[PDB]
């Protein structure tokens, strides 16, 4: 599932904005 | 009434905008307690104002680090806009000052913690829960946009929950006062509008795009476009094929299709009706807009409140001692701060 893929992803922590 | 609230608000903002408050405290008036979060140039700490015993959230930015990354203008924007605005769902700046080494912004402490933490922990919010938050953002962008401000960094990380369960927006570091158009590639990958990614020049409508992302993420538990690397996020955003979870109401999906809309002649918030296209949407029909503004709606979630000074709703971060140099760093670049 989409939820499982999100939770296994490297992007579930705080996200930094770019400059 | 909505028109004469915004006209008084613009007059208040503009006097502060043209003559900013400067140097309204000093570091030695505060006891530094604990880091609540970090960014490129430093950190936000819980502090205690010694004279009153009041708690605050103090941002400390290292001037040399700001200069090394070419972000002077961004941090001047953050402080100039923060000092000038006033709305129930914007974190209020109480003081600001600078010394030889650093810039300081003392804000109200918002002890309920970041929406991000509650969202990730819980998984997802119900539509009524997400809607309650979404309304506050809609009304906040109405205000900011009326002042020619673009926010450009909406995301759960930057939305604090206060003791009554209402939102306070923080992190004005990408905010900018602009009539017309602007071009810098900035924001968080998952929240960026297509037009930002494609270097087209953009305006306030990117914030309405970002709102579609946030509503989608609040209600799903995950963002509409994600992947392990930023470049693949961009690629999914420019394709613009959004998949909705099966539990999303037909009204939510319809609203989202109008916010996550690549075509700027069709994107809600931007058009001739303006913000009313959002407020009068069917997903928002149970929303009493004036009661949200007045804080008379009962929040679906009040965070545990363990007395003043308590930080149990924030994560832990490594502390680092503030060093203040005896020589003035970057005086002329930061003179208006
Ligand atoms: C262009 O890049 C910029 C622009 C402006 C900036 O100020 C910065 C920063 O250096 C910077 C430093 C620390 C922070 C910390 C922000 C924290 C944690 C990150 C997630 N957002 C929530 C925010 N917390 C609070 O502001 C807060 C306020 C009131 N009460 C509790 C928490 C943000 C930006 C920056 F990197």
């Amino acid at each position: 599932t989409t939820y499982a893929d999100f939770i296994a992803s490297g992007r579930t922590g705080r996200r930094n904005a770019i400059h | 009434s909505v028109k004469e609230f915004l006209a008084k608000a613009k007059e208040d903002f503009l006097k502060k905008w043209e003559n900013p408050a400067q140097n309204t405290a000093h570091l030695d008036q505060f006891e530094r307690i604990k880091t609540l979060g970090t960014g490129s140039f430093g950190r936000v700490m819980l502090v205690k104002h010694m004279e009153t015993g009041n708690h605050y959230a103090m941002k400390i930015l290292d001037k040399q680090k700001v200069v090394k990354l070419k972000q002077i203008e961004h941090t001047l924007n953050e402080k100039r806009i923060l000092q000038a605005v006033n709305f129930p769902f914007l974190v209020k700046l109480e003081f600001s000052f600078k010394d030889n080494s650093n810039l300081y912004m003392v804000m109200e402490y918002v002890p309920g913690g970041e929406m991000f933490s509650h969202l990730r922990r819980i998984g997802r919010f119900s539509e009524p829960h997400a809607r309650f938050y979404a309304a506050q953002i809609v009304l906040t962008f109405e205000y900011l946009h009326s002042l020619d401000l673009i926010y450009r960094d909406l995301k759960p990380e930057n939305l604090l929950i206060d003791q009554q369960g209402y939102i306070q927006v923080t992190d004005f570091g990408f905010a900018k006062r602009v009539k017309g158009r602007t071009w810098t590639l900035c924001g968080t990958p998952e929240y960026l509008a297509p037009e930002i990614i494609l270097s087209k020049g953009y305006n306030k409508a990117v914030d309405w795009w970002a709102l579609g992302v946030l509503i989608y993420e609040m209600a799903a538990g995950y963002p509409p476009f994600f992947a392990d690397q930023p470049i693949q996020i961009y690629e999914k955003i420019v394709s613009g094929k959004v998949r909705f979870p099966s539990h999303f109401s037909s009204d939510l999906k319809d609203l989202l299709r109008n916010l996550l809309q690549v075509d700027l002649t069709k994107r809600f918030g931007n058009l001739k009706n303006g913000v009313n296209d959002i407020k009068n949407h069917k997903w928002f029909a149970t929303t009493d807009w004036i009661a949200i503004y007045q804080r008379k709606v009962e929040a679906p979630f009040i965070p545990k409140f363990k007395g003043p000074g308590d930080t149990s709703n924030f994560d832990d971060y490594e502390e680092e001692e503030i060093r203040v140099s005896i020589n003035e760093k970057c005086g002329k670049e930061f003179s208006e701060f």
